[PDB]
RNA sequence: CGGGUAAACGGCGGGAGUAACUAUGACUCUCUUAAGGUAGCCAAAUGCCUCGUCUUCCAAUUAGAGACGCGCAUGAAUGGA
RNA sequence: GGGCGGCAUAUCUGUUACACGACAACGCAGGUGUCCUAAGGCGAGCUCAGUGGGAACAGAAAUCUCACGUAGAACACAAG
RNA sequence: UUCGCAAGAGUGAAACUUAAAGAAAUUGACGGAAUGGCACCACAAGACGUGGAGCGUGCGGUUUAAUUUGACCAACACGGGGAACUUUACCAGAUCCGGACAGGAUGAGAUUGACAGAUUGAGUGUUCUUUCUCGAUUCCCUGAAUGGUGGUGCAUGGCCGCUUAUGGUCGGUGGAGUGAUUUGUUUGGUUGAUUCCGUCAACGGACGAGAUCCAAGCUGCCCAGUAGAAUUCAGAAUUGCCCAUAGGAUAGCGCAUUCGGUCGAAUUCUUCUCUGCGGGAUUCCUUUGUAAUUGCACAAGGUGAAAUUUUGGGCAACAGCAGGUCUGUGAUGCUCCUCAAUGUUCUGGGCGACACGCGCACUACAAUGUCAGUGAGAACAAGAAAAACGAUCGAACCUACUUGAUCAAAAGAGUGGGGAAACCCCGGAAUCACAUAGACCCACUUGGGACCGAGGAUUGCAAUUAUUGGUCGCGCAACGAGGAAUGUCUCGUAGGCGCAGCUCAUCAAACUGUGCCGAUUACGUCCCU
RNA sequence: GCGCGGAUAGCUCAGUCGGUAGAGCAGGGGAUUGAAAAUCCCCGUGUCCUUGGUUCGAUUCCGAGUCCGCGCACCA
RNA sequence: GCGGGGUGGAGCAGCCUGGAGCUCGUCGGGCUCAUAACCCGAAGAUCGUCGGUUCAAAUCCGGCCCCCGCAACCA
RNA sequence: CACCAUGUUCAA
């Protein structure tokens, strides 16, 4: 075995006493602020998905959460109910993801 | 550790066991049997140990006796 | 301001560790200068301590000579040997 | 003695200094050449330094509260 | 001592020290010398990681009565090494002789074994008190002998690993050297290849390479009551007008589909499956290709299930290493202990002990996700017992079904089947899928489960140092992608995902195989090794 | 001649001036080795200088010292 | 008598109140067959000691203990 | 054409 020329017991000792914490934190980790998302709707809030989301070209879950300052669970009920009205139109679909448009005139 | 089967030399604490040696009793018979004497001059005998009732037990062997106990060497059977 | 020039006037470092007995320090670390004293020479008419230490000279040597060199404060045309 | 040192060369407080005032030494212990538009002026409210009992994080020590507190604090800087 | 301005030049010892110093050639080895090739245990282009976290495990240290020990690319999930007792080799103690045999002293009383009380960790005759039983098997002592996971692998055998995954190695006769030695075995092209062609002071051979062997893919004969299929009769089910709570896309336009419990019959057959010998692939075919100026070959395409060692393995020469193993053996020489034993049993502990460092894994850090549902769906495999025990079978082994169930899981029971293409089994694996109109919504959070608490069940002679499941709590334990460094890999491959065997009474973060989903990059080079 | 500082294990050198003995090297025994060097682990050490006040007691506080270092001793 | 200095184990800055820096050394991990060199990280300070000032002292003001200089002239 | 030092004693 690779014993370590003239290295004591209190060398040793010594060793793992200072061996304990220090070292650490090889990445920089660069931290991110916060996502203040709202989980219920709001008057205001509900107002605007009920107008301004409509005639979006492109409308996502995501997309619409990133706009109205709100969960991705109410922003895709939203967007189901919204549906069920007719004032957007579902292009695709699956169990994960929707993808939703508006209507034409 | 160690030295790989190096004597040990250990003290002993307690005294050395002696190993068991069987205590002979002498003319062992003799004691078993009490002789007794009849008016015609011919002599009955009839022993004075215990028979181990069970027949596995030595059909024709005998029975200890102590003080407190009677037990028997091949039966181990005792009573108190 | 920018160059040259010391046979111009002149100037030419300090602390610490280190070799398988122990001294010692070839070796290494560090602070530093314009350069950190080179070849030599020395208790020298230049050494304070000092009547230095060793050898020699005497019966006896603060003297003399030869050595050694941590040289208060030796040293190169302020010329060195 | 002079030189080197210091300054007793202009000047403030305590002591020497002897209970009026005055008093020497290179006597003792320290200061002075500055600082302040507020650290000046005035009015009003308040009481300080410290202790003791108590109140999350709170511990000798952070802040709150009640008492006691003759100055034991502060008044730019030496001292009275 | 002579000469020289000096630097020096000429002449020129001894004491002492030493077994070689030298010369030229040979074979190796080495080179930050040259040439030509090759290999992702190398790099290039990349992939996925490891190094950072928690935990499993091995190694070192520390600790300890002991924490048994070997090994330090080619040691460190290695010793098949996942140790509760055993194993077990270590530590604290207690038994037995498994000291055969020979020679002596006792001896038909040599001895063996023991209930009760106590000695003791032991309702352990170990020993003791007290006796009974046994019987010539044994005890006493002298030599000897035996056993040992004792030492020594630097005394050895065998086996293994490595040099060393590449193309290497050796005679005979002849040639050349005084000889080691050389030629053959060489250069040119080619090839993974000392593979071939050519040349030739070499000619003939031998081994390794190749061939052979085993599995995959395509296929022939054979073949089935241990594999299946298609029809025909019957028996049952759907049956047409229907447009989802928002309901898109995606085949159908002589007889309409289903129904491995409808455990229904009959007939026919080998399309799938089983497999002992065969076939099949070899540069076979073609370039106005490379090369050829003979050749050996090569590159693209074709044929084809397969297109270049077909793919993946097994075997693998000659020389070695003071490589590992005396802990596999009744493999072993020498040596060590040998009756309070280093033998052998039994009890208990240890092998696991934790300021720490390292190898290899497992789980993660989340939305290309975690939960809760639902669907479709593999392959390799393993399954029970004796000169024992009960009445030649029957029980151990693996399972399916039912029950438990008039209410959790894990259990516990009953019945039946399977000696294994027959039962498990139509082998309902997990990745995966879902237009599931499901929850979560970027936060150390429903990510992540380390750590710990209480109940209960099972395996075992024994669960404390949790053996292992299952239930509810803890989750405020790190961890948000990991510095310098570093491993493996070219196609059904990497990576991912489970399953079986093996260790196994109980216990896989292991290994050995197996199938499932399945890529990026390169088709090179000699810059690093 | 006087003043100052040192006399601790076998050697060298630390020690809160008042409870302190820390060590290295030299030795004995093990680990490693094929045997060694080297390296590591475990063990034997000690008031100095002499009287007093003894802080409750002294290398550590005083007196004497030895024995060694380091300075300094008419005037013209 | 006059002037300067005690700062991580060594040498030396900061000494310009609110603080300790540089090089080496030590430790941990890499590279290496191994050591050095080299690469990635870490730990280590009564700023001599005793007081005072200040809200606060390496840093300012005094005492002490050492270390180094310069003076010590005319008789 | 950057830098690339070293390997304790005998014996296999
Ligand atoms: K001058
Ligand atoms: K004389
Ligand atoms: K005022
Ligand atoms: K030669
Ligand atoms: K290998
Ligand atoms: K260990
Ligand atoms: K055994
Ligand atoms: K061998
Ligand atoms: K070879
Ligand atoms: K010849
Ligand atoms: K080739
Ligand atoms: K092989
Ligand atoms: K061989
Ligand atoms: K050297
Ligand atoms: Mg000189
Ligand atoms: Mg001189
Ligand atoms: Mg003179
Ligand atoms: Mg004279
Ligand atoms: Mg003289
Ligand atoms: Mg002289
Ligand atoms: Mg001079
Ligand atoms: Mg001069
Ligand atoms: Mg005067
Ligand atoms: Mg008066
Ligand atoms: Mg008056
Ligand atoms: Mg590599
Ligand atoms: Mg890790
Ligand atoms: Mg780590
Ligand atoms: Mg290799
Ligand atoms: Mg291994
Ligand atoms: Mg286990
Ligand atoms: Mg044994
Ligand atoms: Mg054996
Ligand atoms: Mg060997
Ligand atoms: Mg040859
Ligand atoms: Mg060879
Ligand atoms: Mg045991
Ligand atoms: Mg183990
Ligand atoms: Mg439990
Ligand atoms: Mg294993
Ligand atoms: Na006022
Ligand atoms: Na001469
Ligand atoms: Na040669
Ligand atoms: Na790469
Ligand atoms: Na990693
Ligand atoms: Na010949
Ligand atoms: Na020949
Ligand atoms: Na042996
Ligand atoms: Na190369
Ligand atoms: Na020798």
């Amino acid at each position: 075995p690779p014993k370590a020329g003239q290295t004591k017991k209190a060398k040793m000792e010594a060793a793992n006493k200072g061996a304990k914490k220090t070292t650490k934190k090889w990445s920089k980790g660069q931290s991110r602020e916060a996502l203040q998302n709202a989980v219920m709707f709001d008057k205001e809030t509900y107002d605007k998905l009920r107008s301004e989301v409509p005639k979006y070209k492109l409308i996502t879950p995501s997309i619409i959460s990133d706009r109205l300052k709100i969960a991705v669970s109410i922003a895709a009920a939203g967007l189901k109910q919204l549906c069920r009205e007719k004032l957007i139109r579902l292009v695709s679909c699956s169990s994960k993801t929707r993808v939703y448009t508006r209507i034409v005139q | 550790g160690g030295k790989g089967k190096k004597k040990k030399k250990r003290i002993f604490t307690k005294p050395k066991k002696p190993t068991h040696r069987h205590k002979l009793e002498k003319m062992r018979a003799l004691k078993y049997f009490k002789v007794t004497e009849n008016d015609d001059g011919s002599y009955k005998v009839e022993r004075t140990r215990q028979d181990c009732p069970h027949p596995q037990c030595g059909a024709g062997v005998y029975m200890a006796q102590h003080k407190d106990r009677q037990y028997c060497g091949k039966c181990h059977l005792t009573y108190k």
